[PDB]
C-alpha cells in the first residue's frame, strides 16, 4: 500500500455502513499527486497506517464521489474523470478505468440517482454527462460562460442534475429535454444542495457567504450565514434534515429550513473543504481540510 | 520552422511533464507558478499563517529551463476584478506572488487571462510589477477571438458589439498599461472564427503566441487531424507574423498519442516572397529591376526623340542628376547600345566621395563620352542645354528627398523641346493601425531633444505587423519639367478616408507611384507594386496621441509640405474625427535641408 499521504485533504464522503473515504491532494511540494483513503473507522482518519485501502493516483484528486458501493469516481487535476473499483474485502483500489475527455481541471463530480450515469463539471466550460457502465461519455453540453463550480445531481430524478458557474447562472438540467437546460434566479453561486425530500426545492451559497433557498418553481429566503465563500452546503440523512455549511473562513455553521444558526465551530484552522454526516450517529458531523485535520463534530438537536 | 508549446494545467511533476512534453517536440510549456486550486488567503485570519511551502520550489529545474523552455499560467481562482472587496484584495496579493515568482524564476513569459469585460484593477497590479526591475519578463494576456457568450450551445431556456469586443477587452487593456511594449497577446482560437475584417485587424496587435484548443481540429478520412480551411489560412497568417502555436486541451484523438496536434502545423508550415526574403529585422529618413526600368525607359525616350535616320546625327544631350556611383550612367549607356544610338552625357555629382568613383569608372570603362561634373546642378554653368535630364533624387515618399527642388533647380539647362525622367511622380497616402509600430515609435524617445518630437518625423519601414484602413490616395503630384513661371512647390492637400470597423490610427503609410516615361512605372504601391523592386520601402508618420475611430466615420487628414530657400519639410494633422495637433511646425522635427 502507499507508505505516505497528502496533507491537502480535499473530500470527504462516507457510505451507507460508515466507512470514510478521503481524497487527499498535494496543493504544494515537489509533487502535485493526490491519494485516495478508505477508511472504516472516521475516527482513525488520517493516519495513513490506520486505514483500510488507499491507493496513489498520477495526477491531482479535486472531487470525488460513491458509485455504488464497490466503487469510486474520482475528479482528476489532469481533466479526466476515474472510476476506481474496489477489491474483494475492499482492502486495495483498483482502476474501473481512466479517461481524459476534459480540456482542463474536473472541477466537480456528481452521480445521478440510478448510479449508472456521471456528471462531471469543469473549468473547461463544457459540463459532460458519463455512462459509467459502458465507460464513455454520451453527452456533452457547453451551455455556461466560465468555469462551473458546483453542481448536483438530483437525489429522486436520475435525468436531472444542477449546475452553477462564475457567470453567475444557476442552471437546472434533465438530459430528456432537447434544450436540456433551463435558468433559475450579484453575487456568485459557489455550492449548490438539492433538498433530498423536497426534491424541486434547494438551496445555494454565493462567494459573499450569503446562504439561499430557491424552488424551481420560483423568492430568496436567506441569511448572512458566513463572511467567505461557501464552499460546500450538504444535508444530514434526517426525516427533517440539518444543512450543514463549510467556509472559507475554517467555520463551520450548521443550518435547519429556517436557515438561522443553529451551531458553529471554528475548530478549523484553514479551509473547510468536505463535510459528510455519519449514518451510524446523524449528530456527527465529520469535516476534513487543508490544515489536514479530520474533526467529528456532535452537533445538539 | 514552427515554433510551439503545450498549455498543461496539471504538472504533477515537472520532469515528468517536461520530459515527455520534450520529446513529443514541443519548444515550451505553459505551467503555472502555483497550483491552480490551492488558494491563498492574506487578508484573513486565521487561515494567512498556513504553514508550509506554497509551491514547488525553483531548484527543480535549471536557470536556464526556466528561462527558456517555460511560461507561466495566472491561478483561475484569482478575480481582481471582482466586485467583493474581500476576494478582491486577496486576489491582488496572490498575483504580485505569482509574477514576482515568475521573475524570481527567470521566466521568458507569462500568461494572464482577460475574459472579463472589466479589467482596470488587472492592469494596476501588471502596472506596478512592471515598475520593479524586474525586465527579463513579458505578459501574454490570454484573450479569445470569440466570446465564451457567443461560443457557447443556445440550449438554455432564455434567448442567447457582439464580435468585436474581444479586441475592445484588450485595447483598454494595454491603454491602462501604457501600451507597455512588455504585454503582448496569446490569442486563443476556437472552432467559430470571426469574419476577415476582424481579423485582418487582430494581426494588427503584438499577436505573440496563438493558442490551439485541440477541439477545433476535425478528424480526417485517415484519422489524423486536421484543420478546415478557413482556420488554415489564418494559421497562414500567423505563421508569417512568427507566432508561437500553443497546443491547448487534451487528446480527443485518443488512439493518435496526442504529439499528432503538432504534426500538422510541422506541415502547414511547409505547404504554403523576395520582398519579405530580403527584407528583415525605423529608420527615419543591388536593385536591377529598378535601374532596367530607367534603361527601357531611356531606350523608349531616344526612339521618340529621335528619327530613325538621324541615328548617326543626332547628338542627344543627358544630363544624370544624383549619378552617385553612377549605375544610371551604365543604363543611359547601354539603351544607347540598346537603341543604337548617339549620346552625349554629363554625369552629375556633388559629393566628391562618389565622384572619385565615377572618375575611376570615365576611365575604366566608360571613355570620353562621359562627361562627369564636380559642381553640383544647383550651381553648375553649364555650356550645352540638356535634351534630357535622368534622375533618382527620389525618395521612399517621392516628392521627399529634394527631387522637385533639385530637377527643377536644374531646369534652366533643359531644352524647351526636352524631357525629363521621372517625369512625373505622384505621393500616395492610406491611414494604417499598428499597436507595434507605435510602441517602436516611443522606442525611439531620444534624451537632449523634445520628447514628442519622435511622432512629429517619419520613419521608413517594411511594414509588416500592420492594418491598413483604407485604399491609398493621391497626396501630392508633380510633374517636371515645371511648364510655368514662378508657382511654387509649397503645396496644400485633404484627403478623406472611408472606415470600416472599430479601430485605433497610429499613422498614416506612404507609398509612392512615378512614371519614368509613358507606360513606365516604377512602384510601391500594394495594388501596383513593380514586381521584384524592393529599393525602396514605405514610410510611417506617426501622431502623437492616437486615434480611436468609430465606423461609418472618416478619417480626414491634412497634410502640407513647406518650404522656404533653406528648409523643406513637411506638417500633417488629422482633423475627422478628431484633432490632432499640426505635427512637424516650421522643421522642429523633421527637414529635408537644401
Amino acid at each position: 500500500a502507499p507508505a505516505c499521504m497528502e496533507r491537502q485533504l480535499e473530500a470527504a464522503r462516507y457510505r451507507s455502513d460508515g466507512a470514510l473515504l478521503l481524497g487527499a491532494s498535494s496543493l504544494s511540494g515537489r509533487c502535485w499527486a493526490g491519494s485516495l483513503w478508505l477508511f472504516k473507522d472516521p475516527c482513525a482518519a488520517p493516519n495513513e497506517g490506520f486505514c483500510s485501502a488507499g491507493v496513489q493516483t498520477e495526477a491531482g484528486v479535486a472531487d470525488l464521489t460513491w458509485v455504488g458501493e464497490r466503487g469510486i469516481l474520482v475528479a482528476s487535476d489532469s481533466g479526466a474523470v476515474e472510476l476506481w473499483e474496489l477489491d474483494e474485502n475492499e482492502t486495495l483500489i483498483v482502476s474501473k478505468f481512466c479517461k481524459y475527455e476534459h480540456d482542463d481541471i474536473v472541477s466537480t463530480v456528481s452521480v445521478l440517482s440510478s448510479g449508472t450515469q456521471a456528471v462531471s463539471g469543469s473549468k473547461d466550460i463544457c459540463i459532460k454527462v458519463w455512462d459509467l457502465a459502458q465507460q464513455v461519455v454520451l453527452s456533452s453540453y457547453r451551455a455556461h460562460a466560465a468555469q462551473v463550480t458546483c453542481v448536483a445531481a438530483s437525489p429522486h430524478k436520475d435525468s436531472v442534475f444542477l449546475s452553477c458557474s462564475e457567470d453567475n447562472r444557476i442552471l437546472l438540467w434533465d438530459t430528456r429535454c432537447p434544450k436540456p437546460a433551463s435558468q433559475i434566479g450579484g453575487y456568485l453561486p459557489t455550492s449548490l444542495a438539492w433538498h433530498p425530500q423536497q426534491s424541486e426545492v434547494f438551496v445555494f451559497g454565493d462567494e459573499n457567504g450569503t446562504v439561499s433557498l430557491v424552488d424551481t418553481k420560483s423568492c430568496v429566503l436567506s441569511s448572512a450565514v458566513h463572511s467567505q465563500c461557501v464552499t460546500g452546503l450538504v444535508f444530514s440523512p434526517h426525516s427533517v434534515p440539518f444543512l450543514a455549511s463549510l467556509s472559507e473562513d475554517c467555520s463551520l455553521a450548521v443550518l435547519d429550513s429556517s436557515l438561522s444558526e443553529l451551531f458553529r465551530s471554528q475548530a478549523h484552522r484553514d479551509f473547510v473543504r468536505d463535510a459528510t454526516w455519519s449514518p451510524l450517529n446523524h449528530s456527527l458531523l465529520t469535516t476534513v481540510g487543508w490544515d489536514h485535520q479530520v474533526v467529528h463534530h456532535v452537533v445538539p438537536t | 520552422r514552427v515554433s510551439s508549446g503545450r498549455d498543461l494545467n496539471c504538472v504533477p511533476e515537472i520532469a515528468d511533464t517536461l520530459g515527455a512534453v520534450a520529446k513529443q517536440g514541443f519548444d515550451f510549456l505553459c505551467m503555472p507558478v502555483f497550483h491552480p486550486r490551492f488558494k491563498r488567503e492574506f487578508i484573513q485570519e486565521p487561515a494567512k499563517n498556513r504553514p508550509g511551502p506554497q509551491t514547488r520550489s525553483d531548484l527543480l529545474l535549471s536557470g536556464r529551463d526556466w528561462n527558456t523552455l517555460i511560461v507561466g499560467k495566472l491561478s483561475p481562482w484569482i478575480r481582481p476584478d471582482s466586485k467583493v472587496e474581500k476576494i478582491r484584495r486577496n486576489s491582488e496579493a496572490a498575483m504580485l506572488q505569482e509574477l514576482n515568482f515568475g521573475a524570481y524564476l527567470g521566466l521568458p513569459a507569462f500568461l494572464l487571462p482577460l475574459n472579463q469585460e472589466d479589467n482596470t484593477n488587472l492592469a494596476r497590479v501588471l502596472t506596478n510589477h512592471i515598475h520593479t526591475g524586474h525586465h527579463s519578463s513579458m505578459f501574454w494576456m490570454r484573450v479569445p477571438l470569440v466570446a465564451p457568450e457567443d461560443l457557447r450551445d443556445d440550449i438554455i431556456e432564455n434567448a442567447p458589439s457582439g464580435e468585436e469586443k474581444t479586441w475592445m477587452w484588450w485595447h483598454n487593456f494595454r491603454t491602462l498599461c501604457d501600451y507597455s511594449k512588455r504585454i503582448a497577446v496569446a490569442l486563443e482560437i476556437g472552432a467559430d472564427l470571426p469574419s476577415n475584417h476582424v481579423i485582418d485587424r487582430w494581426l494588427g496587435e503584438p499577436i505573440k503566441a496563438a493558442i490551439l484548443p485541440t477541439s477545433i481540429f476535425l478528424t480526417n478520412k485517415k484519422g489524423f487531424p486536421v484543420l478546415s480551411k478557413m482556420h488554415q489560412r489564418l494559421i497562414f497568417r500567423l505563421l508569417k507574423l512568427e507566432v508561437q502555436f500553443i497546443i491547448t486541451g487534451t487528446n480527443h484523438h485518443s488512439e493518435k498519442e496526442f504529439c499528432s496536434y503538432l504534426q500538422y502545423l510541422e506541415y502547414l508550415s511547409q505547404n504554403r516572397n523576395a520582398y519579405e526574403l530580403f527584407a528583415k529585422g525605423l529608420q527615419s529618413p543591388k536593385d536591377p529591376i529598378k535601374y532596367s526600368q530607367y534603361q527601357q525607359a531611356i531606350y523608349k525616350c531616344l526612339l521618340d526623340r529621335v528619327p530613325e535616320e538621324e541615328k548617326d546625327t543626332n547628338v542627344q544631350v543627358l544630363m544624370v542628376l544624383g549619378a552617385g556611383r553612377g549605375p544610371l550612367v551604365n543604363a543611359s549607356l547601354r539603351a544607347a547600345k540598346q537603341a543604337d544610338r548617339r549620346i552625349k552625357l554629363y554625369a552629375v555629382e556633388k559629393n566628391p566621395n562618389a565622384v572619385v568613383t565615377l572618375e575611376n569608372w570615365q576611365f575604366e570603362e566608360w571613355g570620353s563620352q562621359v562627361t562627369v561634373v564636380s559642381s553640383d546642378m544647383r550651381e553648375w554653368v553649364a555650356p550645352e542645354k540638356a535634351d534630357i535630364i535622368v534622375s533618382e533624387l527620389l525618395g521612399s515618399f517621392a516628392d521627399n528627398e529634394l527631387s522637385p527642388e533639385c530637377l527643377d533647380g536644374a531646369q534652366h539647362f533643359l531644352k524647351d523641346d526636352g524631357v525629363s525622367i521621372p517625369g512625373e511622380y505622384t505621393s500616395f497616402l492610406a491611414p494604417i493601425s499598428s499597436s507595434k509600430l507605435y510602441n517602436e515609435v516611443r522606442a525611439c524617445r531620444e534624451k537632449d531633444r523634445d520628447p514628442e518630437a519622435q511622432f512629429e518625423m517619419p520613419y521608413v519601414v517594411r511594414l509588416h505587423n500592420f492594418h491598413q484602413l483604407s485604399a491609398p490616395q493621391p497626396c501630392f503630384t508633380f510633374s517636371h519639367p515645371n511648364r510655368d513661371p514662378m508657382i511654387d512647390n509649397n503645396r496644400y492637400c485633404t484627403l478623406e478616408f472611408p472606415v470600416e470597423v472599430n479601430t485605433v490610427l497610429h499613422g498614416f503609410a506612404g507609398y509612392f507611384e512615378t512614371v519614368l516615361y509613358q507606360d513606365i512605372t516604377l512602384s510601391i504601391r500594394p495594388e501596383t507594386h513593380s514586381p521584384g523592386m524592393f529599393s525602396w520601402f514605405p514610410i510611417l508618420f506617426p501622431i502623437k496621441q492616437p486615434i480611436t475611430v468609430r465606423e461609418g466615420q472618416t478619417i480626414c487628414v491634412r497634410f502640407w509640405r513647406c518650404s522656404n530657400s533653406k528648409k523643406v519639410w513637411y506638417e500633417w494633422a488629422v482633423t475627422a474625427p478628431v484633432c490632432s495637433a499640426i505635427h512637424n511646425p516650421t522643421g522642429r522635427s523633421y527637414t529635408i535641408g537644401l
